[PDB]
């Protein structure tokens, strides 16, 4: 069980800084909203599931028994993003940001595109 | 004696992490807040607060839910520098579910304590992440839920006015309280959106990052199965608002318990007509 | 399943745009309060249920066990007001309009005649 911090988890996504026009303080705001930086956060619904810190959907992202039919795009199964490691939620949530974009998060344009100070690591 | 309380409490500490993963022991979060009197009673040693609050919640079997909310609630209003109270308004019976009339009885039972100036009604699942989000009324009516994760963080719509609002003694009484005639589920926040308007009041809220709320995921409940004349009975309030609400409640008070944490008043509202 | 958003419903109204008088956002705000944008919305009563985001009641307009006297309006099973197509969903709701007109759904007059600025999706 691992729940991040919001410094610790700053320096980890590092290599997102300056991703294609997106700012690591955005990016950070936005998961606080989203999981709260608990690698273990999941949200059930009818039909579909998120996982993890980056609350990945297995309607198309990744592979879970709920959704068979499933794209699986980052070619994986879901519940790996439960595991204290997020090396590989990481590359997954990597290509969400290519493919979807950043607005994936519904909470980045909704709360974290201004008064970024806060999530700010230094 | 005792100085007057600042505008801003110097102990805010901003977001917070919320989860409802773990267990809680009220026992324990009553030793976590010593402070904290007999019937959920806080008021400042350090400071005198202009904020009479009187913490209103409507509720039926979800002491679950309620465990959490006393849990996260009761630091940050000590934090907030309130001088507070918590009323949880419990619905005896089986019968439909009434949110808006739970809601006058708790203003009107509160009362009786003290002399409350502001109202906070809160639904019992839902809790601020962040303590700036100000739990005490303004000049204006406020709403605190103002974004919600159910909603993507976002206001579902601008005249809405569900989850948690903060209304003063004086705004309460000049929309005639709330309507009492909604049963089941949805509308009475929008009736009682239409109420203050009507009134030439206007909605006050605290800036979206701050107004953030998780809700505790729970399954839908028969005994407030959506209520199908909620959009007839909005359409209407403007000539509804004067014969339902505060002047026309009724109610039968069948217990009051003191708990440590909260004053639970268990009450029979009766029957839609 | 599916749920659609604002900006999602807005290009799949387009053919309704208008239709009785009716403008895009007017059904947007309109079927957000009726259904939330789902599909599979169901609401059922004593005696009748109301399906998908247009929330269409089997007492009248669709082919339901529940109701089976019930007079089909809409030549439809109930059923496919539950599947992530609104195709026919919308050819429900013009017949909807045309005999009672947008006071079907009740929501509109409470909530979809006054700041429809919202409902538009921004780009
Ligand atoms: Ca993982
Ligand atoms: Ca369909």
């Amino acid at each position: 069980a691992k729940q991040f911090t919001k410094c610790e988890l700053s320096q980890l996504l590092k290599d997102i800084d300056g991703y294609g026009g997106i700012a690591l303080p955005e990016l950070i705001c936005t998961m606080f909203h989203t999981s709260g930086y608990d690698t273990q956060a999941i949200v059930e619904n009818n039909e579909s599931t998120e996982y993890g810190l980056f609350q990945i959907s297995n309607k198309l992202w990744c592979k879970s028994s709920q959704v068979p039919q499933s794209r699986n795009i980052c070619d994986i199964s879901c519940d790996k993003f439960l595991d204290d490691d997020i090396t590989d939620d990481i590359m997954c949530a990597k290509k969400i940001l290519d493919i979807k974009g950043i607005d994936y998060w519904l909470a980045h344009k909704a709360l974290c595109t201004e008064k970024l100070e806060q999530w700010l690591c230094e | 004696s005792l100085p007057a309380c600042p505008e801003e409490s110097p102990l805010l500490v901003g977001p917070m992490l919320i989860e409802f993963n773990m267990p809680v022991d009220l026992e324990l979060v009553a030793k976590q807040n010593p402070n904290v009197k007999m019937g959920g009673r806080y008021a400042p040693r350090d400071c005198v607060s202009p904020h009479k609050v009187a913490i209103i919640i409507p509720f039926r079997n979800r002491q679950e839910h309620l465990k959490y909310w006393l849990y996260y609630l009761h630091p940050v209003l000590q934090r907030q520098q309130l001088d507070y109270g918590i009323y949880v308004i419990n619905q005896a019976g089986d019968t439909i579910f009434n949110r808006a009339k739970l809601l006058n009885v708790g203003f009107q039972e509160a009362l009786k304590d003290y002399d409350y100036t502001c109202f906070v009604f809160s639904d019992v699942d839902l809790i601020p992440m962040n303590d700036h989000n100000a739990y005490r009324c303004f000049s204006q009516p406020r709403h605190i839920s103002v974004a919600m994760d159910k909603f993507g963080f976002s206001l579902p719509y601008v005249q809405y006015f569900g989850g948690v609002s903060a209304l003063s003694k004086q705004q309460f009484l000049t929309i005639n309280g709330f309507p009492n005639n909604y049963w089941g589920w949805g509308g009475e926040d929008d009736d009682i959106f239409n109420r203050l308007v009507f009134r030439g009041m206007s909605i006050s809220r605290p800036n979206a990052v701050v107004g953030t709320t998780r809700m505790i995921r729970h399954s839908r409940d028969k005994k407030n199965e959506p209520n199908p004349q909620r959009f007839d009975r909005i359409a209407h309030t403007k000539e509804t608002m004067l014969s339902d609400g505060l002047n026309s409640l009724t109610y039968q008070v069948l217990d009051v318990q003191r708990y440590p944490l909260y004053t639970q008043i268990t009450v029979d509202i009766g029957t839609p007509s």
